RNA sequence: UGCGAAAGCAGUUGAAGACAAGUGCUUGUCGUUCGUUAUAAAUGGCCUCGUCAAACGGUGGAGAGAGUCGCUAGGUGAUCGUCAGAUCUGCCUAGUCUCUAUACAGCGUGUUUAAUUGACAUGGGUUGAUGCGUA
């Protein structure tokens, strides 16, 4: 933001701005504080507005006002890119805004592909809502309605410098996902840096994996630990499971890949830092983003979802089981255990309950009309959600038209109890719901992508005193 | 978790008490101090004949022995290790019936007969505990008397429950004080429960509950950290400790199909949430809290074997999942002989890697919604299909396709509802039935494509289509879990390069290295040799299949002559690589005075 | 608003060893002086008191080295045959010595004319003379008579006890610390031997077996000795009287060990030993006594000792040869007009009510080249990478930096030959690290991109870009290399 | 900060005189890299596989260990001292193949060797684009 | 743009209206419409609050520098030359060998697992700017 002083044609500048200015006042009888709209257009999902109220003083944010800030895979609704001197990735030029409108909506209403979810998570100490924001996390108190505080975990030209014309082409790393270990002290980051355009090096992206720490009186993580390409130069860690309470009391995490490999990861005391304390091998030449990890309470086997095919291995082997060999029609979009009996299994077109102690499916429930080819790959893993002792729940969104595809949507929640022999309970929304997670509580927390976070869980004397206080 | 063969301690003497093969484990008693983990003595009471004590280890064998006339029941009885006044001594506490007219209860001390000592007491001791730090012996009478003795039985305190009738009392010990709980029954099947604190009084009762619905004439009761496990009708009861509140009822179903009166039960604890069941000679080892069956044995040469005491291991604190168990063996034939038997015992890891597929508990897709948005008979079928002629294609064909609506000859996501294993396995059955030699139903088409193809028929599946190449192409393409041993086979025995180039693709795809060089090694040499030599005459899936052979046939094995041959051919293939590589980067990358014509 | 980030350096990934806390510490021993003495030196001790003077014993003297001048201040040569020790007092006043005729005296350190008492303890050599850590006035010597009389200085003309029991040479004596009456003396014959002092003694409480020749015994602690003997040294608890750890790291024989605990470096205690190869080595008795660094020396070393640890100063490692070489390693540690008239500077507002502090943190200053990035000098930048005396990793940055802000062809638009020159150099050579390699390939990429006209009419750039191709050619020879190494170890395995 | 930078290879924690193997058996069990340094000094291949082959294979582990980390760190030295590696493999092939764990024990080789042969596509990229600029003007 | 892996596999980028410029015709444009899944370039770059010196604790290091005609393995030059070799007591690269304030980079020492202090009136005026140092 610059000041101009017009009598001299001088300026003063307040630089490094959290976003573009879209406007500028001046709001007092004597100029006391300047009122300014900031837009972050890092996210091209969606336009993050935030109101920020300096004191001219001494230009030292008085009050800083923004919803909370989630990033969908997809632009909603009527969200256009302000206008430009270019037409790039963040921005429009004047020619690009009509047809990107006209694109934008025949996008919305003739495509099948109409996936908007968007990942989220919990911190289990303190219960706040973490959103990774690009190269970002923007820590939100939902029970105060509040932000508390907002955090660059990526390197990038972040907040260096305002980008401008063709700098804004540039793609600053995504914090694709985002995890806590269970006791909640640290925390797992996966960043992909993408590579500028017009190099030799403009087809290599490079996979980063991070672990911080913090104390619970602290407000603001500090790096621990940085893993360079992990799992190997170019593959992506599609997965990461925290790990459980009985192995290494929660201070350990597998990561999963396209290529099915394992990699379990641990806190080494003697060390101080994490350490890659077991290993498969991803050699097989079969290549799908489609993996789920499922965990059991006590540690001794994890389930491996990959395609259309689920393993049981030994934790303490860190191979097959010795069925441990479970086909599916289609590829499993994710896999969970309600209890250390049962594990809930969805793929493309269904979902099923089978018990590990049978070995058998106990019930099958259809989701091909509603989920065909609505999410891409491992997207219905942050739209099914699971309580760890009362049951789970599936969420399905559905278009809704009337007399050709409309752009609202009908959500509807379904609570299910343990191997899905019931409905406990059958709900439904007027808005399109991005994210649905189960709050360490009873309680269920899921986001709506007009960014609201709902909810679903079980005498002379008084005379005088007046008029001393009006006086 | 395992069962290992019982071998013999001792040989039970012929008593007409004893000779009531049902009644016999209430008249044998087991020692609580001496049956542990860690301890290599038994001391065990016989009905009539004794209270002996057997060293275990290295070889069953007799340590001491108490001579009883024949004419005297052991109620109760229990032998420790302490120091008494310092001496260290083992006390033996007894308690025995002359026709239930008088009661004897008796102390003995043995330096490791220092004194032996004897009373007649009120009722019957039902259990005895020994207390060596305090030089105290307790025991629990049936009238409901609880009475503290010294070791020369001297009467230090009485305490009454205020309840006759005592059937089951067990002590236990938690965070270092004694705790113990009685079961009395009342009529109209109630029981009063109990529990007392042993510390002006030295027994303090700490809850008094009464307990509906809790049988006893057919019920067996075992306790083990703070869990009391009643059997009854095939159901283990689950009660929790203080107020003995029932937490879980778990079915048998090999239980309820035993007819009353025949089938002899035994059941004890051996770990935190796992029990140890016999039904006749069958032991079975038992997980509650995963409802699974760890292990089972049966004892071929024995009619019957008894439980009657086991040492429990606290596996959660202990490192050790090896434990023994004691129980009396019948024989079988006219002169049946009872034998003291101890069995070794491995618990396992109490984890659900252990319980996994044992549960010894015995699908149609459903919509989600029972009820203006955009959308993005199976005994039939067989009877019908079964109800068919022999070789007839078209038929069999028409059936399957018109009645399931199949539009594709390949599965599409179309017919899911189709995917329930029991109908694909008959119809598979079908086919090799009603069809044989050249000529299959293009029925078998659409299942080989088909995801959920059941595991059971995948072996041998190559060898019925070699005969029909189009069958064999779409097999290796698309038939799910095909085995790598089959597959390897064929690779290394089919001579067309197009199979070979497919057989190579898929078994790279759906298997890793270290699951296909293991069934490498075992290929003959020979037939190795050929592949390399077809090498030597989408390739680099065919050539990274060649590098995992030549890791599986070793160093050792590789013959000279042709290793020259390989590096020659090798050698010409490193260098086209580099050679096409740089092309494919090729393929993405004034004078002082000068002289002019003038145009004009 | 915010602060400006600072550039952030380049960490590739780590390498096998990296620097360790422990040994980034004692690499602080630098500066070494070699002095040389008349024989092998056999005993070197440090005075438990500031200011911490070591003696060392050489051939018939025993001479006091000062801690901060590194230099002889006392010299004892009444001595007439060999010595064979300087172990001071735990007060520090008094200094004691052996000699092959056997006879001990005790001398007041810092005033060798005086002679405080003198002993003639055996006819043989008396090889340990020690001071008892816990009483001052009893002393311990131990002699080829394979007898270690106990002494007391008040006493001089019989020992107050004779331990004896050992059938060889006992040449080791220690006493451990909190147990006054124990005494522990190790011979030859490969048994440690302890002893009962306050009972009638002259018979071992009980004996440690070691199997080869005990060359030292030390108390590191209450409950643990460590005794170095033969070419290994083991750790014995007292309570359980059995070994809990060895190390045979040396090669030649262990001869001298010494403890020292509770000083300001990272690991809190440590224990130094020598071993007759030419190594001193460190072990972390915390970490179940693994090697943690290591020095050599032109012989086989003798005698080896740290500075206490209240030093109060530089410390001191000095290590004995026996060719007589002594080695020290040392870790260095207006008007009152203008007072009265700007006297307030001092006050902190102790006695307040409200404090209030606004001052940043000063922050360290900027180098050239980010100065020109945060200014968006893009050429400039470069420049100031490739200049001389520039670390390589500082130049690897700008290079990484530019290329992730988007300016690497904007850098290098306004080039010629001249100019260019500089960055080809750089990387003539940086294309040789696998750290660089990736950027290297980036650059070069496009200056050719940019300058192929430029190319033609230059020879020198042709020049660079043959000795270039040549150094990428010899990358790929490498390159290829390590790939059939891993192809042959995947064979193994 | 201060953070520890790590890759995802490091598997750490999961016949004729003048041969110079005395002095290297020694050297490799004390830790003494100078005595280390002069074995290594010797460039005469013949004189390589004579040590390594009498070499207890015990002894052999350590050295591949050794060799790893002087590669590691100096670039220079990764000719002449990968042929020491590939005689030690070679060699000791055996008893390398009988081992418990390689993994975390040569976590080394394989750090280094994976970090060089991940550079392999791009330089032949550089290699492709400088031929082709030294071919033109050359030919001009 | 669709699908997919990240590699890639298929497929698009049309029509109308209006305005300006140049000469009814040509070109370029669109805060104009319909349909399909569908270079840039107005000389224009980010503030201030405190700097300097000396330490200490972790994290990295290609170490930062200077010698040794001491070795090892290479590459290579001037002149003469009977092609065998000569002088330059040739040069360079890499390793090894000796040494030093780890001498090199970075984060912190508002509380942290660990770890700090000191100086200065943070002003105004005058001279020198052909400054000062050096070849």
């Amino acid at each position: 933001m610059s000041l101009w002083q017009l009598e001299t044609n001088s300026q003063q500048f307040l630089p490094r701005l959290n976003g573009i200015i879209i406007d500028c006042q001046v709001l007092g009888p004597q100029g006391n504080y300047y009122s300014l709209i900031l837009q972050m257009t890092e996210n091209n999902s969606n336009s993050d507005y935030q109101f920020l109220l300096l004191n001219a003083s001494d230009l030292t944010s008085k009050l800083s006002i923004n919803g909370p800030l989630p990033v969908f895979n997809s632009t909603i609704k009527h969200i256009q890119q302000p206008i430009s001197a270019m037409n790039t990735k963040n921005s429009n030029s004047i020619t690009s805004l009509n047809h990107s409108k006209k694109k934008q909506s025949r996008k919305l209403i003739k495509s099948r592909r109409q996936d908007f979810t968007t990942n989220v998570e919990i911190n289990p100490i303190n219960k706040n809502l973490y959103f990774p924001h690009i190269s970002a996390v923007q820590i939100f108190d939902f029970y105060k309605n509040e932000q508390v505080n907002y955090q660059y975990l990526t390197s990038g030209v972040n907040n260096s410098m305002g980008k401008v014309r063709f700098e804004l082409n540039l793609q600053d790393p995504i914090i694709t996902d985002l995890k806590f270990t269970k006791d909640g002290q640290w925390m797992i980051t996966y960043e992909i840096e993408y590579p500028p355009n017009d190099l030799l090096s403009s087809k290599d992206l490079t996979h980063i994996l991070k672990f911080w720490t913090k104390n619970d009186n602290e407000t603001n993580w500090n790096l621990k630990t940085k893993v360079i390409n992990p799992h190997g130069i170019s593959v992506p860690i599609t997965k990461i499971l925290p790990s459980p309470r009985s192995v290494n009391n929660s201070q350990g995490c597998l990561t999963a890949d396209n290529n099915g490999g394992l990699k379990f990861w641990s806190f080494d005391s003697h060390e101080s830092n994490w350490c890659l304390k077991k290993i498969s091998l991803p050699n097989f030449n079969h290549f799908s983003n489609s993996v789920s990890l499922a965990w059991s309470q006590d540690g001794s086997l994890i389930f491996h979802g990959f395609d259309d095919k689920l393993q049981i291995l030994d934790f303490d082997t860190f191979k097959k089981f010795e069925v441990s060999e479970f086909t599916l029609d289609s590829e499993i979009q994710t896999v969970k255990l309600i209890n250390d009996t049962n594990l809930i299994v969805a793929t493309r077109t269904t979902l099923n309950a089978i018990n590990l102690l049978r070995g058998q499916v106990i019930n099958s429930f259809d989701l091909y009309p509603f989920v065909n080819g609505v999410y891409k790959n491992g997207h219905m893993d942050r739209l099914i959600t699971c309580d760890e002792r009362t049951g789970n729940i599936a969420l399905v969104i559905n278009q809704q038209l009337t007399d050709v595809p409309t752009i609202n949507y009908k959500s509807r929640i379904i609570i299910f109890d343990s191997d899905l022999s019931t409905k406990l309970g059958n709900f439904t929304h007027h808005e399109y719901i991005s994210w649905i997670g189960w709050n360490y509580d009873t309680d269920f927390i899921f986001l709506d992508i007009e960014s609201t976070l709902g909810v679903v869980g079980t005498s002379n004397s008084d005379i005088f005193a007046e008029q001393l206080h009006k006086l | 978790p395992s069962l290992s063969q019982p071998f013999r301690l001792a040989t039970l003497p012929k008593i007409a008490s004893l000779s009531n093969f049902s009644l016999q484990a209430d008249y044998v008693q087991v020692a609580d101090g001496t049956f542990n983990e860690s301890t290599n003595n038994i001391t065990l009471g016989i009905s009539g004949s004794s209270i002996s004590q057997y060293i275990i280890n290295p070889t069953p064998k007799l340590t001491f022995d108490y001579p009883i006339p024949s004419t005297n029941i052991i109620t109760a009885c229990n032998a420790e290790k302490g120091q008494a006044n310092k001496r260290n001594v083992e006390i033996w506490a007894f308690g025995l019936m002359v026709n239930k007219g008088n009661y004897t209860l008796n102390v003995i001390t043995k330096a490791l007969f220092l004194s032996q000592y004897k009373i007649k007491a009120k009722a019957k001791v039902m259990s005895i505990k020994i207390d060596t730090k305090n030089s105290l012996v307790i025991a629990i009478l049936q009238n409901g008397l609880i009475e503290i003795f010294d070791f020369k039985l001297t009467l230090l305190h009485s305490f009454d429950i205020s309840y006759d009738n005592l059937k089951y009392a067990k002590w236990f010990t938690e965070n270092g004080t004694e705790y113990v709980f009685v079961l009395c029954p009342l009529q109209d099947d109630k029981v009063c429960y109990k529990l007392l604190e042993l510390t002006s009084s030295p027994i303090k009762e700490l809850s008094s509950t009464i307990i509906e619905g809790f049988s006893f004439e057919n019920s067996k009761l075992c306790y083990q950290f703070g869990k009391l496990y009643k059997l009854n009708q095939g159901k283990i009861y689950i009660y929790s400790l203080p107020h003995c509140q029932l937490q879980q009822v778990i079915e048998f179903p090999m239980v309820d199909k035993l007819s009353p009166g025949d089938d002899l039960i035994s059941f004890q604890p051996v770990s935190v949430n796992r029990v140890l069941l016999t039904v006749n000679n069958v032991i079975y080892l038992l997980d509650l809290l995963h409802c699974s069956t760890l292990s089972q044995r049966e004892l071929t040469h024995v009619k019957t074997f008894q439980l009657l005491k086991s040492a429990v291991i606290n596996s959660e604190k202990s490192h050790n999942s090896k434990t023994i168990a004691i129980g009396i063996s019948t024989k079988n034939g006219p002169n049946p002989t009872s034998s003291l038997e101890i069995i070794n015992i491995d618990v396992g890891t109490n984890t659900l890697k252990d319980s996994l597929g044992k549960s010894f508990q015995v699908v149609i897709l459903k919509p989600l919604f029972d009820d203006r948005v955009k959308c993005n008979h199976c005994n039939e079928v067989i009877e019908k299909l079964s109800a068919l002629q022999d070789n007839d294609i078209t038929s069999f064909d028409d059936i399957f396709f018109k009645e399931l609506k199949i539009k594709e000859e390949h599965y599409t996501e179309k017919d899911r509802y189709i995917s329930d294993p029991g109908f694909l396995n008959k119809v598979l059955d079908l086919i090799f039935g009603k069809f044989s030699g050249n000529d299959y139903p293009k029925t078998l088409t659409f299942l080989l494509t088909h995801p959920l193809f059941p595991l059971s028929r995948t072996r041998n599946l190559l060898s019925l289509l070699r005969d029909q190449p189009r069958l064999f192409k779409q097999a290796i393409v698309t038939c799910p879990n095909l085995p790598l041993n089959e597959l390897l086979e064929e690779l290394f025995s089919i001579r067309n390069r197009e199979l070979l180039l497919d057989i190579s693709f898929r078994i790279l795809q759906d298997f890793t290295r270290d699951s296909i060089k293991q069934e490498m090694k075992k290929l003959s040499k020979l037939d190795v040799q050929n592949f390399i030599e077809f090498i030597t005459s989408q390739s680099t899936q065919l050539f990274q299949l060649l590098s995992l052979v030549l890791d599986s046939i070793g160093l050792f094995s590789l013959e000279g002559a042709l290793l020259e041959n390989l590096t020659l051919y090798i050698d010409k293939q490193v260098e086209i690589a580099e050679r096409n590589t740089e092309l494919w980067n090729l393929i993405d990358t004034l004078p002082t005075y000068t002289m002019e014509y003038l145009d004009i | 608003s915010t602060a400006r980030p600072r550039i952030i350096t380049s960490k590739a990934p780590l390498l096998p060893q990296q620097t360790t806390p422990e040994q980034r510490y004692w690499r602080q021993y630098t500066s070494a002086q070699l002095v040389k003495e008349h024989n092998s030196v056999t005993h070197i001790s440090f005075n438990p008191q500031h200011p911490h003077d070591f003696a060392v014993t050489s051939s018939t003297r025993v001479q006091i080295f000062s801690s901060r001048t590194r230099q002889v201040i006392k010299t004892f040569s009444r001595f007439k045959d060999v010595v064979y020790s300087a172990s001071f007092r735990s007060d520090g006043k008094l200094l004691c010595a052996g000699d092959a005729t056997g006879l001990v005296s005790v001398y007041d350190s810092y005033n060798p004319r005086t002679i405080l008492l003198s002993i003639n303890a055996s006819t043989h050599p008396t090889h340990v003379t020690k001071f008892h850590t816990q009483d001052n006035k009893i002393l311990a010597t131990a002699s080829d008579d394979r007898v270690t009389r106990l002494w007391d200085i008040s006493n001089a003309y019989e020992p107050q006890l004779e331990l004896t029991g050992a059938t060889d040479y006992v040449r080791t004596l220690s006493f451990i610390p909190a147990a006054p009456h124990l005494v522990a003396t190790g011979s030859y014959d490969g048994l440690i031997r302890l002893y009962d002092t306050r009972s009638s003694g002259s018979t071992p409480i009980y004996s440690l077996n070691h199997d080869q020749p005990v060359e030292n015994v030390i108390a590191v602690s209450p409950t643990q000795i460590v005794s170095c003997g033969g070419n290994n040294f083991k750790v014995w608890d007292l309570t359980s009287n059995k070994k809990l750890y060895e190390r045979g790291n040396f090669n030649k024989a262990v001869t001298c060990l010494d403890y020292v605990e509770n000083f300001d470096s990272p690991m809190q205690s440590a224990l130094i030993a020598s071993s007759l190869d030419g190594h001193v080595k460190v072990f972390d008795p915390l970490d179940n006594f693994q090697v943690k660094f290591g020095w050599k020396f032109s012989g086989p070393v003798l005698s080896c000792a740290v500075s206490p640890s209240t030093a109060q100063g530089n410390r001191h490692l000095v290590a004995g040869l026996s060719s007589g070489l002594l080695a020290i390693r040392t870790k260095k540690k207006k008007s009152n007009n203008f007072q009265r008239m700007m006297r307030g500077s001092e006050y902190q507002g102790d006695q307040e009510h409200i404090i209030h502090n606004d001052k940043v943190r000063s922050q360290r200053r900027m180098r050239a080249f980010e100065r020109n990035i945060n200014q968006f000098k893009w050429s400039e930048a470069l420049d100031n990478a490739f200049v001389p005396g520039m670390a390589k990793e500082l130049t690897l940055t700008v290079l990484q930096e530019l290329r992730k802000r988007g300016k690497v062809r904007v850098a290098l638009y306004g080039r010629d030959e001249s100019t260019l020159e500089p960055l080809l150099n750089w990387c003539l050579k940086g294309i040789e690290d696998v750290r660089s390699a990736s950027i290297v390939a980036d650059w070069v990429a496009v200056v050719l991109e940019l300058y192929g006209n430029t190319l033609e009419s230059s020879p020198v750039l042709q020049e660079l870009m043959i000795d270039l191709k040549t150094k990428v050619r010899h990358e790929i020879h490498k390159s290829k290399e390590a790939q059939r190494i891993e192809g042959m170890l995947q064979l193994l395995t | 900060g201060n953070a520890r930078v790590t890759s995802g290879d490091n598997f750490k924690h999961v016949t004729t005189t003048g041969t110079v193997t005395v002095i290297l058996s020694q050297a490799l069990q004390s830790n003494d890299h100078s005595l280390l340094e002069t074995v290594l000094n010797n460039r005469d291949e013949r004189v390589i596989r004579d040590t390594i082959f009498r070499l207890k294979p015990a002894l052999a582990v350590i050295l591949l260990e050794r060799l790893a980390e002087r590669i590691a760190r100096q670039t220079h030295r990764q000719g002449p001292l990968n042929v020491w590696v590939k005689w030690c493999l070679i060699i000791h092939g055996g008893y390398l193949v009988s081992i418990p764990n390689l993994m975390s024990t040569l976590s080394s080789l394989h750090s280094t060797l994976k970090r060089r042969s991940d550079l392999l596509p791009r330089l032949l990229a550089l290699d492709a684009r400088l031929d082709c600029t030294i071919n033109k003007f050359k030919t001009l």
